């Protein structure tokens, strides 16, 4: 019984890392180790990201893994061997993707159903809050699970708002309605 | 006036759908190049489901993958942009069907392009419907009177008999089915629906000016009250041209399953094969012979199998199909036609040289044949044309034989003269269909050697002269052929006297 | 009747450029502001249906 | 226990099933999925790894959702067999589609069985007289052998098969299986009309034929297995009953084409021309189950479509290796109105030995092939110069050969609607003596047209009498 | 760049554990991908090129392509009885055949198995499949004829004991 | 392209001014014309005479489009068109020129035709005229489209042409039509590739040409101006 699929390409490292780690939980600890190692990649951005290049070596890649485990107890559990394999497999560059994806799987386990409330201009907090609770208590979320929510600014839309989550959306905005306004009048 | 704003504002009320607009489909577009688009998400999408992009262009999701779904476009990729929102319809690709489709001119999706407002549709029907099995069929037993001379003489057509019209470029191909539709005005003006026969013409990949002139011409002769035009012109996308004949086939199935009789005309399947290999090569699928994917036989197969004669258990509906194949220089051994020949119930070959000799229709009788047409020929025509194909093949034998200038006996020279008279007989101008009662006496004169003393150039005026002669005088015999469709011996002798009378001039 | 249908089509295209005029009327409004609350109450209505 | 799978990929008629249970079903087993249209059948093509297989559809796959539940049936597609199947119109799945109730058989055997081994082989020289002139002269048919009808587009193949069935299947005594593979639905309906009206199918009584169909409308995975269905039914009566089994296949090329269309979607590199790489192997596994054992006798006749009249296509060229008696239809011979349009040269047989057909038969056919080869050699000079620039021996040979060509054509009872002429069931020995007298030139006085579309030599005498009395 | 071939979910899982099971498989291998008589089999590091192998079903196969991830093995029977992850035993043999005098009259397969049903096969030795052709020095120019019994064959294109001759 | 409703439902004859063209192979007002014949037959002289005859007769203008035109020959063409007066550098030049030269990447040469198309579409749909679009060469345009599809890594189709060949043609053809505003009549030269008519690029072009015009050598051999073969130049509107 796997979680929500990462669907093949290069999430399969993260997929195997989860489903082999999770057989004995520790995925919060493995998760925090992943957060910490992506942090120390980010905390040393010069040649933490600039040294995920493929043209180095096998040996020097393994030594960069040694520098990662050299930084205190940055790695913990399977995630070093993960890197041992990753280093050997030289898929280190697509490591950022793995991180974010494990985060998605993890907060799916928590049930944070990330949403969005697209607009062409940011809005007041009262609207945020009222919408937030709306979806939260809506059949969408079955409760027992959270509900983030992000307003974004979109100029490509002419205003209004659109709610999004669980590949399920509602647009009541302006742009689409103008469109429907032009379509209906486009007949004889 | 403002009544269009009234109707559009009622449609704005429908635009009620926003109050129940919780689509379980929306997903981002990964990539979209070379007439295709990979979309992430859509995890409850169906196979061959219609979707619609955020730029209004619809599409069919054709191949499903773990991770994404490849959706073909139904238009130019210039409108679709990466990263957008792809709502699914909730439906396998369906088209409007109904009686209000008559007269209208639509796209591949039933959206009318005539500018005559909406479509009075009696329902929606899937595109890739299964062809009916062998049990709800019947062998054809009802004629399709095309109005042409040599067509109705030599290659009769049953209601549902899948007959190919094959030819070359600008060789009078389109005019054949056109004048067939124009002949159907006789019974579409009538009242018996089983005598009626409804016409769907499918112009794909062609010039919009050509289709406009065709629709104009069908309005001039007033075929439009029973006509349905499906336009998939060359400017439009290749999947539209791929898709449109299936939709018109669903329309023909709507008429057939109502017990009625209907005619569909494909023009042409050749460009549909071009569009389909354009799809498959942009699907990165490997081609086969002449750079076609190997399923292109299955394509036109699964198209044309949805056309037959229903049994009485199904209400005795029928659907007759007229495919058109443009070949290359009279070739009958290219990969595309040899597939179609293996599907259809017979051939109507148009020789380029005969039309180059101005002989219109340019029918090569020696290649053109039907398989089960003789079971549903008009019984009078079946009586009077038994020696006719034999005599024309006989004249064809001495056709190439007489080119050497050698003199011959009176038998072969007799066949030569009478076959010249029959060859110059079967010419026929465009928009000039002939009823069966009109076609019978010309055959009866042509068999019995009466044309032999007449000049070869005189035959064309002789035809109209003898027709106006009979319509003036032996109009009772014309009604007898109309009512019976079968000549008795008394009708035979009265016909003989009525011929030989005007044969004296 | 031909000119009647022609006049209907000319009426329709003049109302199409009038649709352009209506869009230009709709563009400069604080309906841009107010209509956000429209979406708010709306999405409340849609998600409270389930 | 149900081994539940999940839909992960849908590409045409090729679908991918993931499992979480590690007990994956083996190759060539039958999966099924409850559709709103009922059920749908899949066949296990290949383990792709990751507890996930790739399968071929037996039906159109429209309206399927990723993650739909997939149910396993354990084994391959078992087909009902036995005398219950007589006179029943059976789907590839094994569904009676005559709507005359279910096939209440005792046994349902899976289609993927092994071919009979080398020790189980059996040889035979039992010549089948067909009544057809060019067959009984130039390529005799072995009872228990395999018979090929190589033909282009619509050049009389199905008509020739119906002529063979009308000539043979009544005077057979054993049983018969027709299998319409990828053909016209109308052709299958009309054949069913004939089998009722001939009484070969007796609807209320007992029939002797079994009908396995599935036509060009059907998706290719259905077309890729219908031959195996009719095959399993035929070899059941060959083995369980030990009878004489007439197996009529139309069209065997459609099988290889169904093997071609899916192979690009089955991840294979495309092979030669556009066909699949597993051409000769699948052709072999199909043909080697079509044989005559020590237990029973299978006389099979298979139409072979030729793509665009290219005999160098790999599919018919592969098919030549499996056949005992070739019969090739040329379009150009049919364009001379010669029906049937059998090429007199290119037809072969493992039969036609002087110690088998008799010495005189062998000699007559030898001289006929020599004469027609001489004519075909002289054809180009005839095209340029004509018959005038020949030597007189060559001119006499060309005259006699062109008499022979029109004499080859034979009126068919099946194609009577194309002719208005009654069919000619011409006996063997009369045909031998007829060609003997023609090679002896006893009828060189008779013009060529009196040879055309004729029965025996007595009918040539009669037609020459009619031409003498009428043309005068 | 592109998904590699040693990246399936059932194989990386074990490598994450630190069990390192890929080194244990030297004389055996698991079936990753069986299909079309073709077996991508993981393991078998001590396999040889053109080596006969056996499956747990009982069918035998040949290793041809030695990819660093897995072994390509073609099959001398049907893949009807082979599943994913089945145990793969290494035979230890380059593909050899029994040879000897008693083969005369008998009818066998490629592998010397008597398909004639006249009992087993009395061999003398066993020889490799891809035996190297003889060199230049241990050769004789062909002079001993071959009696074909055909007229124009013996007359025009005579056959000697030692040459090769194509019937095309 | 203009909609199906905007198609003028009956092609009248574009009166050119030349006797043989107006007699034997009449041109559709807003039609397609396949000009054959190599250079040296006064083909440029023929098309300049067409320019002046349209300028005097109907008053519509000419847009010439050299796709893959030889730059030296484009220069000689421009110099002649100055000298024959259809280009007046100070007064009213009666013609607009677009020259996609041969040394331009295929992305240029698969768009030069659309550039000249849009220019002609303006003078139709703004001025309400009958504007003549002259294109050489449609076959070099087909080569350009095939090379563009090749460089994009698309699988090539038949003959080595692009797989989008019918669509790439139809995007050019159906934007050339007769509106109710006016028409664009297009004359375009056609090189027959290696003298074959089952080649899909002339077999595609012939699915759009309503009228043909053949500049034979034998007519120019007899000192006849123009060099029109009477027998081969045929129309679908000779009815
Ligand atoms: N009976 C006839 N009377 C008058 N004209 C005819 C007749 N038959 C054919 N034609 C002429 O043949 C020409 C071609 O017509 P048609 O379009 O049917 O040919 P086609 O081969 O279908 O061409 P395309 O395939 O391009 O449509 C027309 O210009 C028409 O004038
Ligand atoms: N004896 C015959 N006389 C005349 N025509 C025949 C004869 N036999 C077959 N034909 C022609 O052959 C065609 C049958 O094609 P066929 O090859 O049987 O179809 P398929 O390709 O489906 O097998 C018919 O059109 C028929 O006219």
């Amino acid at each position: 019984p796997p979680p929500v699929r990462l669907f093949g390409v290069e999430g399969t490292y993260a997929t195997a890392l989860y489903q082999a780690a999770a057989k004995n939980s520790s995925i919060d600890a493995a998760f925090q180790s992943l957060q910490k190692v992506e942090s120390t990649v980010k905390k040393n951005p010069k040649l933490g990201h600039l040294l995920l290049n493929p043209a180095l070596s096998l040996k020097d890649r393994n030594s960069v893994i040694d520098a990662i485990v050299e930084t205190h107890k940055n790695l913990d559990g399977y995630v070093v061997n993960l890197l041992k394999v990753l280093s050997e497999n030289n898929r280190l560059g697509c490591f950022e993707k793995i991180a974010s994806d494990f985060g998605v799987l993890n907060d799916a386990h928590n049930g944070l159903l990330k949403g969005t409330v697209t607009s062409a201009e940011p809005l007041d907090p009262k609207s945020f809050k009222r919408i937030e609770k709306a979806l939260s208590a809506s059949k969408l979320v079955g409760q027992g699970k959270s509900l983030k929510l992000e307003n974004v600014v979109k100029p490509e839309i002419k205003g209004g708002l659109i709610v999004e989550l669980g590949d399920k959306t509602v647009d009541l905005s302006i742009s689409t309605k103008i469109q429907k306004l032009n379509k209906v009048l486009e007949d004889s | 006036k403002a009544q269009p704003t009234e109707v559009s504002s009622i449609l704005e009320e429908r635009i009620g759908v926003s109050d129940e607009a919780n689509l379980n489909e929306t997903g981002r577009v990964l990539a979209v190049g070379d007439g295709i688009a990979r979309v992430f998400g859509l995890n409850n999408i169906q196979a061959e489901e219609l979707v619609e992009f955020s730029s209004g262009v619809k599409g069919m999701a054709l191949n499903l993958e773990p991770g994404q779904v490849g959706i073909v476009l139904f238009g130019s990729d210039r409108l679709v942009k990466e990263g957008e929102l792809v709502k699914r319809t909730g439906n396998i690709v369906d088209v409007p069907v109904g009686p209000g489709l008559l007269g209208r001119v639509v796209d591949a999706l039933g959206n009318p392009i005539d500018g005559k407002g909406p479509i009075d549709a009696a329902g929606r029907s899937r595109a890739q419907v299964k062809a009916p099995g062998i049990l709800p069929r019947r062998s054809v037993h009802e004629p399709v009177q095309t109005g042409l001379k040599a067509v109705d003489a030599l290659v009769p057509i049953g209601r549902g008999q899948r007959e190919l019209i094959i030819g070359d470029r600008q060789t009078g191909k389109t005019a054949v089915a056109l004048d067939t539709i124009l002949n159907q005005k006789r019974w579409n003006n009538g009242s018996d629906e089983s005598k009626k026969l409804y016409c769907v013409y499918v112009a794909v990949g062609q010039k919009r000016s050509t289709v406009a002139q065709l629709v104009q011409t069908l309005e001039q002769h007033d075929a439009m009250k029973y006509s349905i035009i499906v336009a998939a012109t060359a400017s439009e996308a290749a999947p539209l041209q791929y898709l449109a004949p299936f939709t018109a086939a669903s329309i023909g199935e709507w008429f057939r399953d109502n017990g009625k009789h209907a005619l569909i005309v494909y023009d042409d399947l050749s460009k549909q094969a071009v569009a389909y290999r354009q799809l498959s090569l942009l699907l990165r699928r490997p081609p086969g012979r002449e750079a076609y994917p190997g399923d292109v036989f299955y394509l036109h197969s699964r198209l044309l199998e949805r056309a037959a004669k229903l049994s009485e258990k199904e209400g005795s509906g029928s659907l007759t199909a007229l495919p058109v194949i443009e070949t290359q220089g009279g070739d009958v051994s290219a990969y595309i036609p040899t597939n179609v020949i293996s599907i259809t119930d017979g051939q109507i070959f148009l020789e380029a040289e005969l039309f180059y000799k101005g002989i219109r229709p340019a029918i090569n009788v020696g290649l053109s044949v039907s398989r089960v047409g003789s079971a549903a020929q008009v019984k009078a025509l079946k009586q009077v044309a038994g020696s006719l194909k034999l005599f024309l093949a006989q004249y064809r034998e001495v056709a190439a034989f007489a080119q050497f200038g050698s003199d011959l006996d009176a038998s072969t020279k007799q066949t030569l003269v009478r076959g010249e008279r029959l060859t110059q007989l079967l010419k026929q101008n465009q928009y000039s269909p002939l009823a069966t009662e009109e076609q019978v006496p010309l055959i009866y004169a042509g068999v019995n050697g009466h044309l032999d003393g007449i000049e070869l150039s005189r035959i064309g005026e002789f035809e109209s002269s003898f027709l106006s002669y009979l319509k003036s005088n032996h109009n009772e015999l014309l009604t007898e052929i109309r009512e019976k469709g079968e000549l008795s011996k008394e009708l035979l002798a009265s016909l003989k006297s009525a011929t030989e009378s005007f044969v004296a001039t | 009747v031909r000119y009647e249908a022609s006049l209907r089509q000319l009426e329709q295209r003049q109302l199409a450029k009038s649709v352009i005029s209506r869009v230009q009327s709709e563009l400069g409004n604080p309906k841009f502001q107010e209509k956000v609350l429209q979406q708010s109450i709306s999405e409340i209505e849609q998600l409270l249906s389930k | 226990t149900p081994i539940t799978g999940k839909v992960t990929a849908v590409i045409g008629a090729i679908v991918d099933v993931h499992f979480e249970q590690s007990e994956l079903p083996a190759i060539l087993n039958a999966l099924e999925i409850k559709t709103p249209q009922g059920k749908l059948v899949l066949e296990v093509a290949q383990h792709l790894g990751e507890n996930t297989v790739r399968t071929i559809a037996m039906d159109g796959t429209e309206g399927l959702v990723r993650g739909e539940k997939v149910l396993d049936t354990g084994g391959p597609i078992s087909v009902p067999v036995g005398r219950e199947t007589l006179g029943r119109i059976i789907n590839v799945i094994g569904e009676p589609i005559d709507e005359r109730g279910p096939i209440k058989s005792k046994l349902r055997k899976p289609i993927h069985a092994d071919p009979p081994s080398f020790a189980e082989q059996s040889t035979s020289a039992e010549i089948l007289e067909t009544g057809i002139k060019v067959v009984d002269l130039l390529a005799p048919y072995a009872r228990g052998g395999k018979i090929g009808l190589f033909g282009g587009a619509g050049v009389g193949k199905t008509v020739f098969i119906q002529e063979l069935i009308n000539n043979i299947a009544k005077a057979h005594g054993g049983f018969s299986v027709f299998t319409g593979v990828g053909e016209r639905t109308r052709e299958g309906n009309d054949l069913y009309r004939e089998m009722k009206e001939t009484g070969v199918i007796n609807l209320e009584g007992e029939s002797k034929v079994a009908l396995v169909f599935g036509q060009m409308n059907e998706p290719p995975g259905a077309r890729a297995r219908v031959a195996l269905t009719g095959l399993t039914i035929a070899e059941y009566f060959r083995d369980e009953e030990g009878q004489d089994v007439l197996l009529f296949i139309d069209n065997i090329f459609r099988f290889t084409q169904a093997g071609s269309e899916v192979s690009a979607l089955l991840g294979r590199i495309p092979s030669a021309v556009g066909y699949q790489p597993t051409l000769a192997t699948d052709m072999g596994l199909l043909q080697e189950r079509i044989t005559t054992t020590k237990k029973g006798s299978v006389t099979s006749v298979q139409a072979v479509y030729v793509p665009a009249d290219d005999l160098t296509d790999p599919a018919p060229a592969t098919t030549f290796a499996h056949l005992d008696a070739t019969t090739v239809l040329s379009r150009g011979i049919s364009e001379l109105g010669i029906y049937p349009a059998v090429d007199p040269l290119d037809s072969k047989s493992r039969l036609l030995d002087a110690a088998v057909v008799g010495q005189e038969h062998y000699d007559v056919a030898s001289k006929v092939q020599e004469t027609l080869q001489t004519y075909k050699s002289l054809q180009d000079i005839i095209a340029i110069l004509g018959m005038d620039e020949l030597s007189e021996q060559d001119k006499l040979t060309v005259e006699r050969a062109r008499k022979i060509q029109r004499f080859l054509s034979q009126p068919f009872a099946v194609a009577e609607v194309f002719t208005g002429i009654p069919g000619k069931l011409v006996r063997l020995k009369d045909t031998v003596a007829s060609f003997k007298a023609v090679l002896e030139g006893k009828y060189d006085n008779i013009p060529e047209h009196a040879f055309y579309m004729v029965g025996g030599i007595e009918d040539v005498v009669a037609k020459a009498e009619k031409l003498a009395a009428e043309a005068n | 760049t592109k998904a590699q071939p040693t990246e399936v979910s059932s194989i990386l899982e074990e490598r994450i554990k630190g069990v390192s099971d890929e080194a244990n498989l030297n004389e055996t291998g698991r079936v990753l991908a069986v299909g079309d008589g073709i077996a991508r089999v993981f393991g078998l590091n001590n396999i040889q090129a053109e080596e006969l192998v056996e499956f747990s079903s009982g069918v035998k196969g040949m290793a041809l392509n030695l990819e660093p991830g897995q072994v390509g093995i073609v099959l001398f029977g049907s893949d009807r009885l082979v599943k994913e992850g089945e145990l793969v035993k290494r035979t230890g043999n380059i593909v050899d055949v029994p040879v000897g005098p008693g083969l005369l009259g008998r009818v066998v397969d490629a592998l010397g198995n008597p398909i004639d049903g006249k009992g087993p096969i009395d061999a003398a030795g066993r020889s490799r499949a891809q035996v190297k052709a003889p060199g230049i020095l241990p050769r004789r120019s062909v002079h001993e004829p071959v009696q074909t019994g055909l007229k124009a064959v013996d007359a025009l294109v005579p056959i000697g004991r030692g040459q090769r001759e194509l019937i095309i």
